[PDB]
């Protein structure tokens, strides 16, 4: 097929919005072979990206997102995707979304625990727009009627706020307020 | 139920690290 | 152990030789004399002839090991 | 719509062959119409992609675009230009190959880009492309031979000859490239006095190191001129600590591992 990246990787060089724009949408299109020349050919893409002067923001961080997923970053990859702002698709359900939502959500509840001890100090940042993907996969999930799901993902986040919302937006409360109680009584450590 | 079974292994396998360090010890004693 | 013995001596020396130096006590000259023979005693080890005899023999140790 | 640009990058194209090659403009006014149908192929089947099978005048347009536009980029020295359209020229010549006809036009300008990654020194990728040409064509081309034969001369060492072959230029395209090749091969030579040849005076260097007079060698001084010793000799290739801690560490290791129950 395509067999080289080069040329589009060069072309995207040039101050050309309108070509740099058509490229980005091409660089996406066949990224899952060619990764590893879009890997070598990075720098540019982040330029591309970091200079908000360009309308592609969105894009660009999509694209450095998926090249660093195929590189095995897996944390810049992480960044780029959050930076792709709402792009990024969630229902898609493609193997590239699942686990960047999984990096996520593990990342997301770490730094939750982490503040969780932390008085006040540190507050994380936990990029508010890191927040928007843990809550769109909280909807998501309520949807979905995942109950039981969104419950223990709350407890595990700390969000308190999230994990009664959902109890309370459940299917059957009663039921729900008993599993939550067995799981408080018996999994939960930290006084 | 999926994270109830989810943080059971969780809890299991913390342990099972136990037992491992458990016998290491032990049979350090044990040779003594 | 046997580190730990050498600095609480080394230790001990360096607080008395303190002592010295404010002249809480007398110049006791055979100590110095001991001392500075001590010194004198240290040895050399970037010599480029020891260092030669070390890597040959720890070559040796290494091999049966 | 899909006629209408099409027609519309014909005549464009049209205007510019007619124009830029057959006298010589070669101006301004040609690079800008390049990058009009640019913009062009932009909108139009682009890189094809695979997926198409249109057998579009996409064929005709892109790879007489892309052709163009790196002799552009050699008629102006702009080094990047060159790269990406021959970049192009390769994603188009080697991905279609049975969907497309030969370009008449493009083993002279694969062989100036043969020229090109020799006078840059990037071997490796010289090699691959050359590994990725058809066999024969090796040999049987003269554009391809070319700058393959000089190659030999290079990893040789003959120099000299190397010299003696600027006049065998298969195509004038070969311009200035060639020059980029000489001014590698002084680096070259500068590297191999600098770790050998241990204290070469000046005559001797500006003999063999063929640098403009005197003075201008006096301001390849510029190249960090070594130290030019006592006389011009331009100095020479330039040339304990028991590593105990580090020892300690493995041995204490090699005892770790020993002693534990595992």
């Amino acid at each position: 097929m395509i067999t080289s990246a080069a040329g589009i990787i060069s072309l995207l060089d040039e101050d050309e919005p309108q070509l740099k724009e058509f490229a980005l949408h091409k660089l996406n299109a066949v990224v899952n072979d060619f990764w590893a020349e879009i890997s070598e050919s990075v720098d540019k893409i982040e330029v591309l990206y970091e200079d908000e002067g360009f309308r592609s923001r969105q894009f660009a961080a999509l694209v450095a997102s998926k090249v660093f997923y195929h590189l095995g970053a897996f944390e810049e990859s992480l960044n780029y995707a959050l930076g792709a702002g709402d792009l990024f698709n969630v229902n898609d359900n493609s193997e590239y979304v699942e686990t960047i939502i999984a990096k996520c959500i593990d990342h997301y509840t770490k730094q939750c625990v982490e503040n969780a001890d932390l008085p006040e100090g540190e507050k994380k940042p936990i990029d508010q727009r890191l927040e928007g993907i843990v809550n769109k996969m909280f909807q998501r999930c309520l949807d979905d009627h995942k109950y039981k799901q969104a419950i223990g993902i709350a407890l595990e986040t700390r969000r308190l706020d999230v994990f009664e919302k959902t109890i309370l937006e459940s299917n059957d409360v009663p039921g729900m307020l008993a599993y939550s109680l067995k799981l408080c009584m018996s999994l939960m450590q930290n006084k | 139920d999926l994270y109830s079974r989810y943080k059971k292994l969780q809890q299991e396998l913390e342990f099972l690290e136990v037992q491992e360090e458990y016998i290491k010890d032990e049979q350090k004693n044990l040779k003594k | 152990h046997g580190l730990k013995g050498l600095n609480s001596k080394l230790l001990d020396i360096r607080s008395y030789l303190e002592k010295v130096a404010t002249g809480k006590l007398p110049i006791n000259h055979q100590i110095i004399y001991q001392l500075q023979d001590v010194f004198n005693l240290l040895p050399d080890v970037s010599l480029q002839e020891f260092v030669k005899a070390f890597y040959l023999k720890t070559n040796d140790q290494m091999v049966v090991v | 719509t899909s006629g209408a640009v099409l027609q519309a990058a014909t005549g464009m194209y049209e205007q510019l062959k007619g124009e830029w090659n057959r006298k010589s403009p070669n101006l301004s006014k040609c690079g800008e119409e390049l990058g009009r149908l640019k913009l062009v192929l932009l909108e139009l089947n682009f890189l094809p992609t695979t997926g198409t099978k249109l057998t579009k005048q996409q064929l005709i347009l892109a790879r007489d675009i892309l052709e163009i536009g790196a002799q552009w980029s050699i008629l102006r020295k702009d080094i990047p230009s060159f790269e990406r359209y021959m970049a192009q020229l390769k994603c188009y010549y080697f991905d279609y190959k049975e969907q497309l006809p030969e370009s008449a036009y493009m083993h002279q300008l694969l062989g100036l880009n043969l020229l090109f990654l020799l006078s840059q020194n990037r071997v490796a990728e010289f090699h691959t492309e050359l590994e990725r040409l058809p066999a024969k064509d090796i040999q049987t081309n003269v554009y391809i031979k070319h700058p393959v034969s000089l190659e030999q001369y290079l990893m040789e060492g003959s120099y000299n000859k190397v010299f003696l072959a600027k006049g065998n230029i298969p195509a004038e395209s070969y311009t200035f490239f060639i020059d980029i090749l000489l001014d590698t091969i002084r680096d070259e030579i500068a590297g191999c006095i600098e770790k050998a040849y241990e204290k070469i005076l000046f005559t001797e260097a500006t003999r063999i190191l063929f640098f403009n007079t005197p003075k201008k060698m006096t301001d390849y001084a510029k190249k960090r001129g070594w130290v030019l010793g006592p006389n011009n000799y331009y100095s020479f290739a330039s040339q304990t600590t028991i590593p105990s801690t580090e020892l300690a560490k493995q041995v204490i290791e090699y005892a770790r591992q020993l002693e534990m129950i595992v």
